[PDB]
RNA sequence: UAAGGAACUCGGCAAAAUGACCCCGUAACUUCGGGAGAAGGGGUGCUCUUUAGGGUUAACGCCCAGAAGAGCCGCAGUGAA
RNA sequence: AUGGAGAGUUUGAUCCUGGCUCAGGAUGAACGCUGGCGGCGUGCCUAAUACAUGCAAGUCGAGCGAACGGACGAGAAGCUUGCUUCUCUGAUGUUAGCGGCGGACGGGUGAGUAACACGUGGAUAACCUACCUAUAAGACUGGGAUAACUUCGGGAAACCGGAGCUAAUACCGGAUAAUAUUUUGAACCGCAUGGUUCAAAAGUGAAAGACGGUCUUGCUGUCACUUAUAGAUGGAUCCGCGCUGCAUUAGCUAGUUGGUAAGGUAACGGCUUACCAAGGCAACGAUGCAUAGCCGACCUGAGAGGGUGAUCGGCCACACUGGAACUGAGACACGGUCCAGACUCCUACGGGAGGCAGCAGUAGGGAAUCUUCCGCAAUGGGCGAAAGCCUGACGGAGCAACGCC
RNA sequence: CGGUACCUAAUCAGAAAGCCACGGCUAACUACGUGCCAGCAGCCGCGGUAAUACGUAGGUGGCAAGCGUUAUCCGGAAUUA
RNA sequence: UAGGAGCUAGCCGUCGAAGGUGGGACAAAUGAUUGGGGUGAAGUCGUAACAAGGUAGCCGUAUCGGAAGGUGCGGCUGGAU
């Protein structure tokens, strides 16, 4: 379905994920649907969490599936933890 | 039975159509050839492209007569029009395939390559 | 909504309800600044044969009708 | 190299368009007659449809058919009816 | 007259093949006339409908058809010359 | 308006005019000669030439038949006191089916296509949509087969030809409600037409498993199932404009050109079919030819901008060729089917097969452009709760000063 | 990927730049042959026995793992104004 | 019975890709030989034009001569007396 992804960037053995919620047909680069923020775990400390969780209201709640990867930072960070009220409308 | 001047359909990929034979191969006087033989024969007709060209003298094998053969159970086996296909003087042929039926009696003449590669042998 | 309601005037009748409006501004070249007058007749299904010689047609695009009917009648004006 | 799912595949389509023609060629047997049979003002001039409006639905309650060629089969139907 | 098809012969000599009518099409070259029936393609019996021609027109009926549909028979329908 | 000078060149000697030439940048460059190391990109531009091999899309016992092996209590002992040699408890796995999904994704190529193809701005009162998420209708009934097993045959072959059998959440018949549907009246813009209640013959679902604990089940959680809305996805249809050149291409079309009726499409009509007039299209160059995927993007220009596409992204087209369909929500399907063709291969000669423009590799041509490399650890996708498999996507290594620091 | 990268120490001043002209354009010159010959050659041109230009060799020069040639688009160029 | 209806099958005619030729058209390649042009050497002959270049040019045209040139008729000066 339409999912939140890893899409990256940077130069070599060095990456940059921007997250993407989209498709699943489409590739791991391809065209998207909404790029909502950023995601580099790969640092000495931190994950460099930035989200704005305003739009998983909408598209967790008529069709967008958090999918093994990106469902589970959202359950680190407190992403799906805000939402975690927010699906209990 | 095929003799000096008759023309020939070639049954095979080559790039010759029709041929013109020359001469019948064997004896001093022999008159006529028929499914088996070896003929020497002029190439009339061409395909665009192939590898023997306009105006060759080749050697073919006859498949095909109209007045066919008979066989030693007393059968006969005939067709529609006469071919031939064109040998390599080892009994291979020149080209990689075979159109149409082909007679039996061609594997008495040990050309198992032509023979194989021919759609049913009748 | 709408569709598009551009204007014209005719040029031509067809035989049995096919009005042609004429529609024509003006295109410049980008390389010289310079505007140029052009044509480009848009043709409009007339429904009721409306439209008359003379007539500042204003019209509106429909869905075709059939192969050249794209668009249909709104507005006349007046006649030769 | 073909993998084994289209030799699989080849014969269960084999046998699903056997069942594909199974019922459509079963309701092209009954947009043979069934629409010849409601015209004319037969017999069952207006009782054909409980076999007609019932079938051609039955193409449409599974993958048969789309429901507006249901609808376009209502159409001249029900206009007879 | 099987198969072959000018291999005959000084030489395709002789024979074979073409042929009527209707319809489609037709080159180079030319003194603009022609070439030209160029070449090359297709059709043709009988019965019934018919809308309709030449109309036999009075009209389909009287014959060929206007010529279109649907059929029937034979290996073959200008079935011979 | 951060840029805009140049060097020479017609004589016996000048001014003008003129082309031509070099100085300066860049290249997927390549070649002659040279060559330290890292950190980095790019990597057949030719033959959309042909291909050996590996090899690249799968999925699930938590569907249910099977059948196999088989742990599993496993007798009497086979007395060689150690195995199961028997039975049934037989799990899990294997099979290999039937089954639902996927196959249209990831990947590759630019031949065709000078065009709505692409770009960009609109529009549908002509739009569809499995799965996903939410919304409600709810899950009644009967059910044969059917591979598997037995049986006959072919052929070294390959894989088939026949005889009787087998389960299902597979499958098919019976009635159930819905904005279905064509018959009767009240909304406004886009003439046709719409708009949301209306009110009516109608219309039919249906799937049951492993199980938390209960109730030897119940909300069916799981994961579906089929009825009426939506959200979404991607795609469709219709008009603006940007879109190569040749008149040593001018007259273009005749289902054409408008309309008239049937189709049928998610809808439209000349889209085809019977009818009507020759009309419609045109020098603003229709027509035709030749050439070329398009755009973003690159690049240098003072700006006026216009040339590249290896790049790197978005869209279109293609999958030996050319046709026809099936299935599927979505195909006229790159490792589906049939037909026809051309090429290639195996043969015990009876008939069997194959389509590297998926990733390396091979040959060819070329001046030349990567290892018959590693691993899925990350990501990302596929069916499955998950675990698992597939990754020749991807993440890396090789090799090259080809280029940047 | 990978014990690769990195950090410690030991190590010798260790083992490493190439190329075209030195005419005027343009900063980098002089001798041997050489006798319009070999040959260079971006335009003008050098060599006919005293060549800075060829070919032979030291300096330098332009700048570095490149240098030079070849071909290809743009500026220089307002020869599409 | 499987007779109707349908279906598999059977025929029967519309449209078909490819094919098969068939004629051409168009395009490219090649062809014994040829005839215009360019470059070199200008080997050769003549000296036409530039000096009123020994007997001013120039155009359109026409004719002869291998060519240069020869002439003739209209027009032009971009010419001496």
């Amino acid at each position: 379905a339409v999912k939140i992804r890893l899409t990256r960037l940077g130069s070599k053995r060095n990456p940059f994920y921007r997250i993407v919620v989209a498709d699943a047909r489409s590739p791991r680069d391809g065209r998207i649907i909404e790029q909502i923020g950023t995601y580099n775990p790969t640092s000495a400390n931190a994950p460099e969490i930035k989200v704005d969780e305003a739009l998983a209201l909408k598209w967790l709640n008529d069709g967008a599936k958090p999918t093994d990867t990106v469902h589970n930072i959202l359950s680190k960070e407190g992403i799906m933890k805000k939402f975690d009220e927010q699906k209990k409308a | 039975m095929i003799q000096q001047e008759t023309r020939l359909k070639v049954a095979d990929n080559s790039g010759a159509r029709e041929v013109l034979t020359i001469k019948v191969l064997g004896g001093s006087g022999r008159k006529t050839a028929n499914i088996g033989d070896v003929i020497v024969c002029t190439v009339k007709n061409a395909t665009p492209g192939g590898v023997v060209k306009k105006g060759d003298v080749v050697k073919a094998v006859i498949v095909r007569t109209k007045s066919g053969v008979r066989r030693n159970d007393g059968s006969y086996i005939k067709f529609d029009e006469n071919a031939c296909v064109i040998i390599r003087d080892d009994k291979g042929p020149r080209g990689t395939r075979i159109f149409g039926p082909v007679a039996r009696e061609l594997r008495e003449g040990n050309f198992m390559k032509i023979v194989s590669l021919a759609p049913e042998v009748l | 909504n709408d569709r598009k309601v551009y204007v014209g005037k005719v040029v031509s009748d067809k035989m049995d309800k096919t009005i042609t409006v004429l529609v024509e501004t003006y295109k410049t070249h980008k390389l010289y600044g310079k505007r140029v007058k052009y044509s480009k007749k848009y043709k409009t299904h007339d429904e009721n044969n409306s439209a008359k010689l003379g007539d500042i047609v204003k019209i509106q695009e429909t869905r075709p009708l059939s192969a050249t009917k794209r668009f249909r009648l709104v507005e006349i004006v007046e006649e030769s | 190299a073909n993998i084994k799912s289209a030799i699989k595949r080849v014969k269960t389509t084999e046998k699903a368009e056997a069942r594909n023609i199974s019922q459509k060629s079963a309701m092209r047997t009954a947009v043979k007659n069934a629409k010849t049979a409601v015209s004319n003002n037969a017999d069952n001039k207006n009782e054909l449809v409980s076999l007609a409006v019932k079938l051609v639905d039955k193409a449409a309650q599974s993958n048969l058919i789309h429901s507006n060629k249901a609808d376009r089969i209502k159409s001249q139907l029900m206009t007879a009816n």
